[PDB]
DNA sequence: GTCCCTGTTCGGGCGCCC
DNA sequence: TGGTGGGCGCCCGAACAGGGACTG
C-alpha cells in the first residue's frame, strides 16, 4: 500500500530509442527466465510497438556462478531523466569510504522492486528481448516497479533505504555504508575475517526487509607519476625524445623547464651521436624529475561537469589512465597491470580496466568518468559484455590516439 | 474472419489532423479489381461505408500478387503516414536457413488476407478513410474507411507481427517443443514428431489460429519438399537460393547497375567468390540514376567474373548444435574478402564478402579484424554462438601488429590457414634509431592564404632540398616533405618530422590509402630496408627542425 | 576564431522477405 | 506501365562531430 512519486523528463528531451542488439543464445535463455518470472511477479508487463521508446538489455553471469543478472543499459534514459539527482538528494559523499581498509560490494537490485514506478513514466523503461536468428519478432515489456540501474532507483528509494541503514550505522558508527545505483558499498578497518563476519551481519538485516564482489582494499590504490629516464649516457635522439615529453609535460607541470637540455641538441646531428649533459642540462633534469613528484596544483572536483577517463594501451598487460574534468588538470593518474602471457585478450583487458577505474572513480567521487576507449568502436561493441561484471554502465567515446600521449604516460 | 484480438492504440502525432488527399485516375481494369475486393470486405465488417461526416481521404491502386492471379489493394498513406505516431518496430532481423536444424517434420503455412485479418484501433479507423472511383455514370461513387490494418499504413507490419506474437504466445507455451518460426504471416513448423503426430499437431496449430481469426488455406506446403521459404527452397538435408538473373543490358545506368550490385550481395550469401568492388566504384558521384556510363575495363572484368561463378550449382546445409561453427576467411583485392562458414569440412552454412573501407588509410590486419568483427556479429544473429575462425595469416604477424598497435585489437579464438594471399605487413617501422643511416630533419609549411607551400628537409650530412607545391596544405606539404626524404635516402634512413598527423598515418602501418600522396609514401616505405621515424615539438629550435622550419618558411 | 583532416551518423537508391 | 509499408543487407554522398595546426 504505497504512493507512486512523480517523475518527469528534462525539459525539452523525449525518451530513448536505441535499438537492441544481437544476443548469444545463452543471454537470450538467461532474460527469457528473468522476464517470464518477473511477469508473473508482476514487476515488468509485455507492450506493444506503439510504445515508441527502447533501451537495450543483456545479461551477465556473476564469477563462477549458474546465477545470470539482467542488465538494462539505462545510460540514456539516465542522461535524459530528470535531474532527481542533483536536486532530490541531500546527500554529500563519504571522503573516509576511500580510506577504508576493505571495502565489500553488495548488489541491493532487488531492494527496488519493492516500489511501483510512476505509471506515466513507465512507459520509458521499455526493452525488447530478440530471438536467435530472428524466429520471432522482439518481445517488449516496460517496467512497473523501480527499474535497477535506472538513475531515480536509488534518489526515490533513498529514504526506505535510509530507514534500514539507519539501525544498522547506529551499532556500527565506523562503518561507513555508502550507495551507488544498485550499489551498497560498505568499508571498515576490521581484521579481514571480522569484516566479512560484520558484512554477513550487514546482509542479515538486509534479508529482513527482503526481497557481486569481489573485495575493495581503497588505501592501496595508488597513483602512476610521470617519470624520467635515468641514461649513463644520452643520444641526440634520447634528449630530443625527452625534451618532447618534458615539454608537454610541462602543461600539466608548469615548472618543468626544457631550454638547457633544448641547446645540447644545437645544429643538425645524426640521432645516434653521444651528447655528454652539459652541469646544467644536468641539473634541469634534476629540477624537473623533482617537480614531477609535486602534486598537481590547482585541481578541484566540480560535480557539475563530468569526470573524462582517458586509457593507454602500453602494451605487455600495462595499461595507463588518467582522470580530469578539464585538460592536463588530473585529478588521479594510475596504471593498471595484467597478465604478460601469450593469450592475453585485449579487449577482455581493455574492460576489465574501464570497471576498476570506474569503481575507483565512484568510491572516490561518487560518479561515474565518461571513458576515452583506445579501441575501435565495432570492436568493443562486439565482445565488452562478454566481460562485463558491473551492475551499471559508464558512458563512452572511442578515439583515435595518438602514439604520442601513449609514450608521455610510459613506464621505465 | 477478424480476430477478436484486442485493438492497438493508434495516434496521429499531436497538433497534426488526417489527410484530405483527392483520389487520383484509376485503370477501369483495377476499379473492377477494387470494388469486387471491397464490396466483399464489406460484407465481412473489415470496412465500413462512411458518409459525408468523414472530411479526409486516401489514394488508393491495385498491384497483383506472386502468382500473379490475385490482386492486392495498396493505399497510398504517404501523407497518413507522416501524420502518425512513431512506433518501436518488432522486426528486427530476418530469419537465415542457415539457422535452421534438422527437423523430422516440416511444414510451411500461410495466413490468409493476413492484414485484413487484424482489427484496426476503433478512434483511428476514420483516417483511413479512402473512396472508390466508379464507372462515371453509374457513380461517384462509393466511400470507404477500414476497420481492420490497411496495406500502405506505416503501422500495419509493426502492429501484424506484435499481434501474430501475441496469438502464438499460448500455442508456443503448450508446445515448447514444436519450432515456429515467424516472418510477417509466414509460418515454418518443424517438430522432433513423426510425420502423422506432426500432422496433428499442425492442425491443432490451424484450429488454434482459426480461434484466432487468421485462417490457413493452401499454400500450406505439405509432405513436400523441397518447402518454399523466405526466397529459399529448403530439402531435408540442404537449402538453396531460388534462381537468381543478372540483367544483360549492354548499356549500363546507375539503376542497372544498383540492381547489379543488389541481386550480387543478395547472391553472395552462398555463392562463394563474388566481388561488386568495381562495380560498386562506378556509381561514385553520377548524380542521377539514369546516367549511364561504360563499365571499365576493370568493372566488366569484374562483372564477368561473378557472371561465372554463378552457373555452377550450390546448397547450404543446416545447423547441427552440437557441431562447432567455423568461420574461414580468405584474401581478394581492393580491400574485399570472402568467408564460408561450416561445421563439416567442405559443407557450408552459409558465405558471405566482406569489403567495406573503413578510413581513408589502413592496412590487411585492420580489414581482417574488420571482416572477423563482422562475422562475429553475424554469427551470434544467427547460430548465437561465436565461431572459430581460420584465417589466412601467421599466428606471428598478428602478434607483431598486436604489439605495435596502441589501440586494443583481438581476434576470437583462431588457427593459420597456409591458403595465399597470406595477409602480411608490407614494412615495420623501426624502433631505434637506425645507426649509420643519414638523418633526415624533414619539415612543410603551407600559406593558408595563397595555398602556396614548401616541404623540404636538410640532414646531418649536409644535404638540403626544398620543394614548392602549390594548391596545397599544412598536413600535405608536411607528408610531401617526409615524402621528399624518403625518396633522396638510402635503403636506410631516419627521418624526423614535428607533425602528429603524418606521424600518426604512418606509424599505424598502412598499405592501402585513398590518398596519392600516402600511396607514393607507402611504396617507398616497403621498398626501404629500414626506417625510423622520430617525433619533435615544432617551433622550439630544436636542430635541426630549426634549419628546416626556416628554409621551407620562405611564406 | 579559421582552416584542415578524420570519424560518425543519416538519408537515398538497389537487393531480398512479407 | 504509375503510385504504398516495415525489416535487414550493400554502397555512396551528405551533414555533422571532433581533434590538431594555424594568425599576428
Ligand atoms: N508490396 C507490398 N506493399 C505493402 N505491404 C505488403 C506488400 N507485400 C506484402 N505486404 C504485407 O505483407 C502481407 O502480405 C501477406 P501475403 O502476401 O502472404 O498476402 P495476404 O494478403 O495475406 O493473403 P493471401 O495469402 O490470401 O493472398 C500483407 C501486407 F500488407
Ligand atoms: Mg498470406
Ligand atoms: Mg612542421
Amino acid at each position: 500500500p504505497i504512493e507512486t512519486v512523480p517523475v518527469k523528463l528534462k525539459p525539452g528531451m523525449d525518451g530513448p530509442k536505441v535499438k537492441q542488439w544481437p544476443l548469444t543464445e545463452e543471454k537470450i535463455k538467461a532474460l527469457v527466465e528473468i522476464c517470464t518470472e518477473m511477469e508473473k511477479e508482476g514487476k515488468i508487463s509485455k507492450i506493444g510497438p506503439e510504445n515508441p521508446y527502447n533501451t537495450p538489455v543483456f545479461a551477465i553471469k556473476k564469477k563462477d556462478s549458474t546465477k545470470w543478472r539482467k542488465l538494462v543499459d539505462f545510460r540514456e534514459l539516465n542522461k535524459r531523466t530528470q535531474d532527481f539527482w542533483e536536486v532530490q538528494l541531500g546527500i554529500p559523499h563519504p571522503a573516509g569510504l576511500k580510506k577504508k581498509k576493505s571495502v565489500t560490494v553488495l548488489d541491493v537490485g532487488d531492494a527496488y522492486f519493492s516500489v511501483p514506478l510512476d505509471e506515466d513514466f513507465r512507459k520509458y523503461t521499455a526493452f525488447t528481448i530478440p530471438s536467435i536468428n530472428n524466429e520471432t519478432p522482439g518481445i517488449r515489456y516496460q517496467y512497473n516497479v523501480l527499474p535497477q540501474g535506472w538513475k531515480g532507483s536509488p534518489a526515490i528509494f533513498q529514504s526506505s533505504m535510509t530507514k534500514i541503514l539507519e539501525p544498522f550505522r547506529k551499532q556500527n558508527p565506523d562503518i561507513v555504508i555508502y550507495q551507488y545505483m544498485d550499489d551498497l558499498y560498505v568499508g571498515s578497518d576490521l581484521e579481514i575475517g571480522q569484516h566479512r563476519t560484520k558484512i554477513e551481519e550487514l546482509r542479515q538485516h538486509l534479508l529482513r526487509w527482503g526481497l557481486m564482489g569481489y573485495e575493495l582494499h581503497p588505501d592501496k590504490w595508488t597513483v602512476q607519476p610521470i617519470v624520467l629516464p635515468e641514461k649513463d649516457s644520452w643520444t641526440v635522439n634520447d634528449i630530443q625524445k625527452l625534451v618532447g615529453k618534458l615539454n608537454w609535460a610541462s602543461q600539466i607541470y608548469p615548472g618543468i623547464k626544457v631550454r638547457q637540455l633544448s641547446k645540447l641538441l644545437r645544429g643538425t646531428k645524426a640521432l645516434t651521436e653521444v651528447i655528454p649533459l652539459t652541469e646544467e642540462a644536468e641539473l634541469e633534469l634534476a629540477e624537473n624529475r623533482e617537480i614531477l613528484k609535486e602534486p598537481v596544483h590547482g585541481v578541484y572536483y566540480d560535480p557539475s561537469k563530468d569526470l573524462i577517463a582517458e586509457i593507454q594501451k602500453q602494451g605487455q598487460g600495462q595499461w595507463t589512465y588518467q582522470i580530469y574534468q578539464e585538460p592536463f588538470k588530473n585529478l588521479k593518474t594510475g596504471k593498471y597491470a595484467r597478465m604478460r602471457g601469450a593469450h592475453t585478450n585485449d579487449v577482455k583487458q581493455l574492460t576489465e580496466a574501464v570497471q576498476k577505474i570506474t569503481t575507483e572513480s565512484i568510491v572516490i567521487w561518487g560518479k561515474t568518468p565518461k571513458f576515452k576507449l583506445p579501441i575501435q568502436k565495432e570492436t568493443w561493441e562486439t565482445w565488452w559484455t562478454e566481460y562485463w561484471q558491473a551492475t551499471w554502465i559508464p558512458e563512452w567515446e572511442f578515439v583515435n590516439t595518438p602514439p604520442l600521449v601513449k609514450l608521455w604516460y610510459q613506464l621505465e | 474472419p477478424i480476430s477478436p484480438i484486442e485493438t492497438v492504440p493508434v495516434k496521429l502525432k499531436p497538433g497534426m489532423d488526417g489527410p484530405k488527399v483527392k483520389q487520383w485516375p484509376l485503370t477501369e481494369e483495377k476499379i473492377k479489381a477494387l470494388v469486387e475486393i471491397c464490396t466483399e470486405m464489406e460484407k465481412e465488417g473489415k470496412i465500413s461505408k462512411i458518409g459525408p461526416e468523414n472530411p479526409y481521404n486516401t489514394p488508393v491502386f491495385a498491384i497483383k500478387k506472386k502468382d500473379s492471379t490475385k490482386w492486392r489493394k495498396l493505399v497510398d498513406f504517404r501523407e497518413l503516414n507522416k501524420r502518425t505516431q512513431d512506433f518501436w518496430e518488432v522486426q528486427l532481423g530476418i530469419p537465415h536457413p542457415a539457422g535452421l536444424k534438422k527437423k523430422k517434420s516440416v511444414t510451411v503455412l500461410d495466413v490468409g488476407d493476413a492484414y485484413f485479418s487484424v482489427p484496426l484501433d476503433e478512434d483511428f479507423r476514420k483516417y483511413t478513410a479512402f473512396t472508390i472511383p466508379s464507372i462515371n455514370n453509374e457513380t461517384p461513387g462509393i466511400r470507404y474507411q477500414y476497420n481492420v490494418l490497411p496495406q500502405g499504413w506505416k503501422g500495419s507490419p509493426a502492429i501484424f507481427q506484435s499481434s501474430m506474437t501475441k496469438i502464438l504466445e499460448p500455442f508456443r507455451k503448450q508446445n515448447p517443443d514444436i519450432v515456429i518460426y515467424q516472418y510477417m504471416d509466414d509460418l515454418y513448423v518443424g517438430s522432433d514428431l513423426e510425420i502423422g503426430q506432426h500432422r496433428t499437431k499442425i492442425e491443432e496449430l490451424r484450429q488454434h489460429l482459426l480461434r484466432w481469426g487468421l485462417t490457413t488455406p493452401d499454400k500450406k506446403h505439405q509432405k513436400e519438399p523441397p518447402f518454399l521459404w523466405m526466397g529459399y527452397e529448403l530439402h531435408p538435408d540442404k537449402w538453396t537460393v531460388q534462381p537468381i538473373v543478372l540483367p544483360e543490358k549492354d548499356s549500363w545506368t546507375v539503376n542497372d547497375i544498383c540492381k547489379l550490385v543488389g541481386k550480387l550481395n543478395w547472391a553472395s550469401q552462398i555463392y562463394p567468390g563474388i566481388k561488386v568492388r568495381q562495380l560498386s566504384k562506378l556509381l561514385r558521384g553520377t548524380k542521377a540514376l539514369t546516367e549511364v556510363i561504360p563499365l571499365t575495363e576493370e568493372a566488366e572484368l569484374e562483372l564477368a567474373e561473378n557472371r561465372e561463378i554463378l552457373k555452377e550449382p550450390v546448397h547450404g546445409v543446416y545447423y547441427d548444435p552440437s557441431k562447432d561453427l567455423i568461420a574461414e576467411i580468405q584474401k581478394q583485392g581492393q580491400g574485399q574478402w570472402t568467408y564460408q562458414i561450416y561445421q563439416e569440412p567442405f559443407k557450408n552454412l552459409k558465405t558471405g564478402k566482406y569489403a567495406r573501407m573503413r578510413g581513408a588509410h589502413t592496412n590487411d590486419v585492420k580489414q581482417l579484424t574488420e571482416a572477423v568483427q563482422k562475422i562475429t556479429t553475424e554469427s551470434i544473429v544467427i547460430w548465437g554462438k561465436t565461431p572459430k575462425f581460420k584465417l589466412p595469416i601467421q599466428k606471428e604477424t598478428w602478434e607483431t601488429w598486436w604489439t605495435e598497435y596502441w589501440q586494443a585489437t583481438w581476434i576470437p579464438e583462431w588457427e593459420f590457414v597456409n591458403t595465399p594471399p597470406l595477409v602480411k605487413l608490407w614494412y615495420q617501422l623501426e624502433k631505434e634509431p637506425i645507426v649509420g643511416a643519414e638523418t633526415f630533419y624533414v619539415d612543410g609549411a603551407a600559406n593558408r592564404e595563397t595555398k602556396l607551400g614548401k616541404a623540404g628537409y636538410v640532414t646531418n650530412r649536409g644535404r638540403q632540398k626544398v620543394v614548392t607545391l602549390t594548391d596545397t596544405t599544412n598536413q600535405k606539404t608536411e607528408l610531401q616533405a617526409i615524402y621528399l626524404a624518403l625518396q633522396d635516402s638510402g635503403l636506410e634512413v631516419n627521418i624526423v618530422t614535428d607533425s602528429q598527423y603524418a606521424l600518426g598515418i604512418i606509424q599505424a602501418q598502412p598499405d592501402q590509402s585513398e590518398s596519392e600522396l600516402v600511396n607514393q609514401i607507402i611504396e617507398q616505405l616497403i621498398k626501404k630496408e629500414k626506417v625510423y621515424l622520430a617525433w619533435v615539438p615544432a617551433h622550439k629550435g630544436i636542430g635541426g627542425n630549426e634549419q628546416v622550419d626556416k628554409l621551407v618558411s620562405a611564406g
